[PDB]
C-alpha cells in the first residue's frame, strides 16, 4: 500500500500554504507556486501555514510524511542517510529519532510515529487555531538530510504529504508538493521555473 | 573471565604485540584474517595503532580489508592518521584506503585524526587533506572503486570493487559528494566516498 498524495481540500477547505519567499540565493527556503515545490537548506527552519475555513472536529491532527516521487523509487520509506542517522550533530538531546527526515520544531506536543506494518516515518501535532485575530496556523518544519545524501535520499526527488486527519486516521484533508533538500534554494528554484517556462510555453514577461 | 587463543584471537594479540614470527604463521590458520573483534576492531587496526609498520605491510600485502571500520567508525587510516604517521597513510591510500571514509559521531576523515600537539601533524595532515583536494584531478583523473554501487537514478553509473574510471567533473559547488566520472563507454554520477586514489588489493 503506497501512501496517497492527492489534493483534498475537504469539508473544512484545507489549504497549505507559505508566506512570501525570498526569491534570493541568500534564502534558507523558497517555495515555488509554479511548480508546486519547496526548497529548503538542511536542519534550517521552514514555516508553512495552514488555514481552514471552519474548525475542524476535536481531537484533529496534522500529519507530515515525506514520500519518493518516482513510481520506480515509491514503495522505499523516506529515512535519513545513516552517516546523518550516526551522528552527534542535531541528534543529541532531540524529541525526534534520529532517522526521521522530517521534524517539527518549538512543538512538545509532536509525535514521531514509526508505522509496525508499513515502516513509514511522520511526524504528527494536533490541529491548533490561529492566533486571536490571525488568518493561518504555523507549523515550523526541519528536513535533516539533503536529497543528495547517498545511503538516504540519494539524488532521489520527494513528495511531502500534508494530511489533516481524524483521531481514528480517518482523512479530513491533504495537499502534498515536492520537497528539495539543497546547498542553494534560491538558485535551484530559479533554474527550475526558467526551464519548466521554456518547456512548457509558457508567456512570460 | 577465560582468556581465548583460537586463531583469531591470536592474530590480533600477536599484531597489538608485535609478534611478526607469530603473525605469519597464524594467518594461514584464521577462516578470515579481515574478521573483527567484539568491539569491531582487526589485526590491522592493532598493528597500525601499537605503530608496527612490518605486520601493517604484511597483513595489507596478503589481502585484509585495509578499510574495516571499527564501533565508532575508525578505519586503519584514521588510526595512522591519529599517530601522525604519513609513511602508514602513504602506504594505506597506495593500498585501496578510503580517504572519505567517516566517524560515526563526529563525522570526521582521517586528515581531521590528526594530532595537533605531537610530532609529524603538518606533514601527515598535509598530506592527508592533499589527497582529498587532489583526487579525481591528480594521475590525469583515475580514481578506482572501493565498493559495489547499484545505482539510484538513471545518471548514476554502476560500480564494482576495483574499477578503474576517469573523473570529467568534481563540481565542489553544487552536491560535494557526487563526481561526474566515466567508466568504459557510459558517464554519470559516483559517489565520492567510495572511491580511492589507487585500488584495493585482492
Amino acid at each position: 500500500v503506497i501512501p496517497s498524495n492527492t489534493d483534498y481540500p475537504g469539508p473544512h477547505h484545507f489549504e497549505v500554504t507559505f508566506q512570501q519567499s525570498s526569491t534570493a540565493k541568500s534564502a534558507t527556503w523558497t517555495y515555488s507556486p509554479l511548480l508546486k515545490k519547496l526548497y529548503c537548506q538542511i536542519a534550517k527552519t521552514c514555516p508553512i501555514q495552514i488555514k481552514v475555513s471552519t474548525p475542524p472536529p476535536p481531537g484533529t491532527a496534522i500529519r507530515a510524511m515525506p514520500v519518493y516521487k518516482k513510481a520506480e523509487h515509491v514503495t522505499d520509506v523516506v529515512k535519513r542517510c545513516p552517516n546523518h542517522e550516526l551522528g552527534r550533530d542535531f541528534n543529541e538531546g532531540q524529541s525526534a529519532p534520529a532517522s526521521h527526515l522530517i521534524r517539527v520544531e518549538g512543538n512538545n506536543l509532536s509525535q514521531y510515529v514509526d508505522d509496525p506494518v508499513t515502516g513509514r516515518q511522520s511526524v504528527v501535532v494536533p490541529y491548533e487555531p490561529p492566533q486571536v485575530g490571525t488568518e493561518f496556523t504555523t507549523i515550523l518544519y526541519n528536513f535533516m538530510c539533503n536529497s543528495s545524501c547517498v545511503g538516504g535520499m540519494n539524488r532521489r526527488p520527494i513528495l511531502i504529504i500534508i494530511t489533516l486527519e481524524m483521531r481514528d486516521g480517518q482523512v479530513l484533508g491533504r495537499r502534498s508538493f515536492e520537497g528539495r533538500i539543497c546547498a542553494c534554494p534560491g538558485r535551484d528554484r530559479k533554474a527550475d521555473e526558467d526551464h519548466y517556462r521554456e518547456a512548457e510555453n509558457l508567456y512570460f514577461q | 573471565m577465560r582468556v581465548k587463543f583460537n586463531p583469531l584471537a591470536l592474530l590480533l594479540d600477536s599484531s597489538l604485540e608485535g609478534e611478526f614470527d607469530l603473525v605469519q604463521r597464524i594467518i594461514y590458520e584464521v577462516d578470515d584474517p579481515s574478521l573483527p573483534n567484539d568491539e569491531g576492531i582487526t589485526a590491522l587496526h592493532n598493528a597500525v595503532c601499537a605503530g608496527h609498520t612490518e605486520i601493517v605491510k604484511f597483513l595489507v600485502q596478503f589481502g585484509v580489508n585495509v578499510n574495516a571500520a571499527d564501533s565508532d567508525g575508525w578505519t586503519p587510516l584514521h588510526c595512522a592518521a591519529s599517530c601522525n604517521n604519513v609513511q602508514v597513510c602513504k602506504f594505506l591510500v597506495e593500498s585501496g584506503a578510503a580517504v572519505f571514509a567517516m566517524t560515526y559521531s563526529d563525522m570526521q576523515t582521517a586528515a581531521d585524526k590528526c594530532e595537533e600537539m605531537e610530532e609529524g601533524y603538518t606533514q601527515c595532515s598535509q598530506f592527508l587533506y592533499g589527497v582529498q583536494e587532489k583526487m579525481g584531478i591528480m594521475n590525469k583523473g583515475v580514481i578506482y572503486a572501493l565498493w559495489d554501487y547499484e545505482p539510484q537514478n538513471d545518471d548514476e553509473l554502476p560500480m564494482k570493487e576495483g574499477d578503474c574510471m576517469t573523473i570529467i567533473h568534481r563540481e565542489d559547488e553544487d552536491e560535494i559528494e557526487w563526481w561526474w566520472a566515466r567508466l568504459n563507454d557510459k558517464e554519470g554520477y559516483v559517489p565520492r566516498n567510495l572511491l580511492g586514489l589507487y585500488p584495493r588489493i585482492k
